[PDB]
RNA sequence: UGAGAAAAGCCUUCUCUAGCGAUC
């Protein structure tokens, strides 16, 4: 139950206090911040599973990067890119690869974890993700069209 | 019994135990069942689109987005505030209600009604509004399904003599309002 | 802690490009172009993005990869130059 | 693909005989050491000939 | 996102490749990447499920708004 | 290595000061989203 | 057998399966 999604947050515990030391972000931000990720971590964790929820998740992660690099150059601070952001692509990863393996079937979500590669994950993992939607996916032209194309 | 009806008598709708637990959901549109199931977001989507729908007819319900169909009213709660709080929550919705009642018998008026039941539990705390916003529809049978939603059971309270149209799921006659 | 067997193990999902290697030919129309390249200079496959097996002609083609890598650098810098201008 | 392309592969399996769809995924999809499971020994030895 | 390459940026080519899908003639992407389908969806199902229906006047007694699990049995 | 602390403290308050008082309205719409809409007092 | 026997309406405690969840 709230055991997994406990290890969750403290995970995410690290890069939100190191956010807390940036100046970037107020205790009461962190505090709306950890209750909104754990309302959103409880829902991905049930018995039962819709694809709504792993959407609102990846939907939510990617507005608070959003919202972090519009703060940093504002303030001007560039350091520790890894410590948060590498941690939160990371995760979002994850959120990803659970998703796909759930539903093969749905080209959609394919197409969203490609364009997500593209924006913010290294060339090598957009690389992975493409073999991986050939290998299911390889009675459709249009999709080896556009690994070429790339 | 004597512990008993100083109990029943000190029962406040603050205190009520639908609050502790989604065992039952009251529902103007759904069984109970398949209302236990729904979540705050569907809920929400569903007062919006309805108040959506009905700015097309009538402008002047656009005062009622900020303070009943927001962020804020989403994440609002009453027993969470003070009696201050309430109270201009209660001037806020007699205010919409009022506006209301002559749409009542259209469905978008019926999803923003289900919205406010949902989220402010108005069936418990603003039954003479609600009862006024109804009243004058009591031939129709979506008057038999706020009267369902309402608890009456009490031969000493104020709306006990409605307590048939619940039970039998009929309409008011016009002979016992007279 | 010790893990056991000792031998590591590659990840699950292979890359595309390590993936293409392995193909060969057998369509006519593949014949034709492998011919066509091979009777000339150019490569089939890309030397950096494909991984091979762990004299003159290993330095001659180390020497043809320090030029590929040498082309990827200056079209990431004619890249850098354009956004600069669309920045301004 | 088609119901008529569905025939021939399911002759071919119980001949023992690769088709040629057969060898298009393994070839594609196997690295080339590898372990692979067949529920007929005739089509084992006939994929180990070819590959 | 579909057609954004940086050789668009840097022209190389008269024309691009073309895919014949679209994403607008999909449903579109699941998320928003600047400054909802399945919602409407989901909204517009559970309408379709409600106890105010079709001939809902028609009907001379409501059912009952809820029933004990004994009577049900 | 405390007054290296005092000195980063300040430093934080500093950067939190010019995060409060320019605010666009593209951000006005992230921290909805990001933090949502609770007001306590 | 002997909180006699018989029938209706409410709470309390608990038992079985069946999907579902474990793919990062």
């Amino acid at each position: 139950m709230a055991e997994i999604i406990q290890e969750r947050i403290e995970d995410r515990l690290p890069e939100l206090e190191q956010l807390e030391r940036i100046g970037l972000f107020s205790h009461a931000e962190i505090k709306a911040i950890i209750k909104k990720a754990s309302d959103l971590e409880y829902k991905i964790q049930r018995r039962t599973l819709f694809k709504e929820d792993f959407i609102n998740y990846v939907q939510y992660e990617i507005n608070l990067l959003e919202l972090i690099q519009r703060r940093r150059t504002r303030i001007g601070y560039s350091f520790k890119k890894d410590e948060i952001e590498n941690s939160i692509v990371h995760r979002v990863q994850g959120v990803f690869q659970r998703a796909s393996a759930k539903w093969k079937d749905d080209v959609q979500l394919w197409l969203s974890y490609v364009a997500f590669c593209k924006k913010w994950a290294t060339k090598t993992r957009l690389s992975k993700v493409f073999s991986a939607m050939l290998a299911i996916h390889s009675n459709k032209p249009a999709l080896w069209i556009m690994a070429a194309k790339w | 019994t004597s512990l008993a009806q100083q109990l029943q008598r000190l029962a406040l709708p603050q205190s009520d135990a639908s609050l502790l637990s989604r065992d039952e959901v009251a529902s103007l549109l759904f069984d109970p069942k398949e209302a236990a199931t729904i979540d705050r977001d569907t809920a929400f989507a569903i007062g919006c689109t309805g108040l959506e729908e009905l700015l097309g007819i009538d402008p002047s319900f656009e005062q009622f987005e900020a303070p009943l169909f927001s962020q804020l009213a989403k994440t609002l709660e009453r027993s969470v505030q003070t009696k201050a709080v309430n109270k201009q929550l209660d001037e806020n919705i007699s205010l919409f209600l009022i506006h209301l009642s002559p749409y009542f018998l259209l469905k978008p008026a019926q999803k923003c009604l289900e919205w406010l039941i949902h989220r402010f539990h108005i069936h418990l705390y603003n039954q003479d509004s609600l009862i006024a916003c109804v009243l004058p529809y009591h031939e129709t049978r979506i008057f038999v399904r706020v009267i369902q939603l309402l608890k009456i059971n009490n031969s000493k309270h104020r709306w006990f003599w409605l307590l048939p149209v619940k039970q039998s799921g009929v309409p008011l006659a016009k002979g016992t309002l007279i | 802690q010790l893990v056991f067997p000792l031998e590591k193990e590659e990840p699950a999902i292979a890359p595309i490009e390590h993936v293409l290697s392995g193909w060969k030919a057998r369509t006519p129309l593949e014949q034709e172009i492998f011919n066509l390249l091979h009777k000339n200079k150019q490569p089939v496959t890309d030397p950096l993005l494909t991984p091979v097996e762990k004299l003159e002609e290993a330095k001659m083609r180390r020497a043809e990869l320090q030029r590929a890598r040498a082309l990827q650098s200056y079209y990431e810098a004619k890249a850098r130059r354009e956004k600069k201008i669309k920045s301004k | 693909a088609s119901s008529q392309v569905a025939l021939e592969n399911a002759n071919a399996v119980s001949e023992g005989v690769v088709h040629e769809d057969l060898r298009l995924l393994l070839e594609t999809h196997l690295p080339s050491k590898v372990l692979l499971g067949v529920g007929d020994p005739k089509i084992g030895a006939a994929i180990q000939e070819e590959l | 996102f579909l057609n954004s390459t940086k050789a668009k940026l840097l022209k190389l080519t008269s024309s691009s490749i073309d895919p014949g899908l679209s994403i607008k003639q999909l449903g579109g992407l699941y998320i928003n990447f600047n400054a909802t389908q399945i919602k409407e969806k989901k909204k517009n199902e559970l309408l379709q499920k409600a106890v105010i229906t079709p001939d809902f006047e028609k009907n001379h007694c409501v059912p009952p708004y809820s029933e004990s699990k004994y009577q049900l049995q | 290595a405390v007054a290296a602390a005092e000195e980063e403290r300040r430093l934080r308050q500093r950067n939190r000061l010019r995060l409060e008082e320019d605010k666009p309205a593209v951000e006005r719409c992230l921290e909805e989203l990001v933090f949502g809409d609770v007001e306590n007092d």
